[PDB]
């Protein structure tokens, strides 16, 4: 079947702020990707093999608000630009890509899946360029192979004149290396 | 610092479905 | 006679 | 929730319509030159193309548009009026082979529906099933290009 995605907002600005401070989130979780925010920015986090990964440049070394209070990161790798917390109870995990697919699909925070042509183990070109603004907020999102397996997490956009033509990602292998270290 | 907060989700596991009338 | 919408299909399966 | 595919019907038959680029497209062999119903009265087709077996009305309410394919994949997926997804290998410009042939009944009532690529984007509109002895083994379709062109 084709890769289709839908997004659902679970909380607003004020609820987010209280939760950020209390660190206690009682909301029910669902999904493979979570729309995540801090007091400064909003991005994405992807659950892969029971771990909720995201970009260190987004999460920093912060805890994640859970029903039991704040949860300390399981993995933190400033070099890999990754952080991982135990996947929230309720989330569904993606599995790393087996078949080395050349055609990948980036899922944006808007739940749009855009195809990218892999041009390296960490890069791929948007077959269809989009404004850099369209990609804002999607760091930490998954890059899926046709089978819907996780190939990588969106990290940076190769922008020019405000238009992104390529994307830089953290291949799913850096995850294992990060867990191993 | 404050904790990272889940403010939404994106679901990839959904399959085409006939929208139920309500 | 018009074509009438008798139902709809959401491809992502969004329940919302 | 908004749907990309409308399950429609005339007095004669029932088929599908797919919203792509703000237009609700369907097969001319189902709609003809018929007007689409709306709470404000009938709305005329914005596009009628007998040769391409294509018609289009402005997208209805409760609908959301589909994005045309831009990855040129040949691994297609047909969505039926029952929300079933059928993998189809693109055999050509406007032809594709079911990865698993199905009884013609299974595809009946799905003309107008979409042929999605691995990214859920619109590759084309299911035009007609190509079957041998009552078993659909392939399908005919209207490539999105035609739609983009007709617009
Ligand atoms: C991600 O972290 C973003 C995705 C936006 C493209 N990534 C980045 O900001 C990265 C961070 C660095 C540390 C890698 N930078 C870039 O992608 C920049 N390009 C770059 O460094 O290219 C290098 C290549 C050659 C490898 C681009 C350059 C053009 C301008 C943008 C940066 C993310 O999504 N972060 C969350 C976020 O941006 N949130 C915004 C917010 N204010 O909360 C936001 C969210 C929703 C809508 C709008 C804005
Ligand atoms: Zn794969
Ligand atoms: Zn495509």
């Amino acid at each position: 079947a084709p890769i289709t995605a839908y997004a659902q907002q679970t909380r607003g600005l004020l609820g987010c702020i209280i939760t950020s401070l209390t660190g206690r989130d009682k909301n029910q979780v669902e999904g493979e990707v979570q729309i995540v925010s801090t007091a400064t920015q909003t991005f994405l986090a992807t659950c892969i093999n029971g771990v909720c990964w995201t970009v260190y440049h987004g999460a920093g070394t912060r805890t994640i608000a859970s029903p039991k209070g704040p949860v300390i990161q399981m993995y933190t790798n400033v070099d890999q630009d990754l952080v991982g917390w135990p996947a929230p109870q309720g989330s569904r995990s993606l599995t790393p890509c087996t078949c080395g697919s050349s055609d990948l699909y980036l899922v944006t925070r808007h739940a749009d899946v855009i195809p990218v042509r892999r041009r390296g183990d960490s890069r791929g070109s948007l077959l269809s360029p989009r404004p850099i603004s369209y990609l804002k907020g999607s760091s930490g999102g998954p890059l899926l192979c046709p089978a819907g397996h996780a190939v990588g997490l969106f990290r940076a956009a190769v922008c020019t004149r405000g238009v992104a033509k390529a994307v830089d990602f953290i291949p799913v292998e850096n995850l294992e290396t990060t867990m191993r270290s | 610092k404050g904790s990272v907060v889940i403010v939404g989700r994106i679901v990839l596991s959904g399959k085409p479905a006939i929208i139920p009338k309500k």
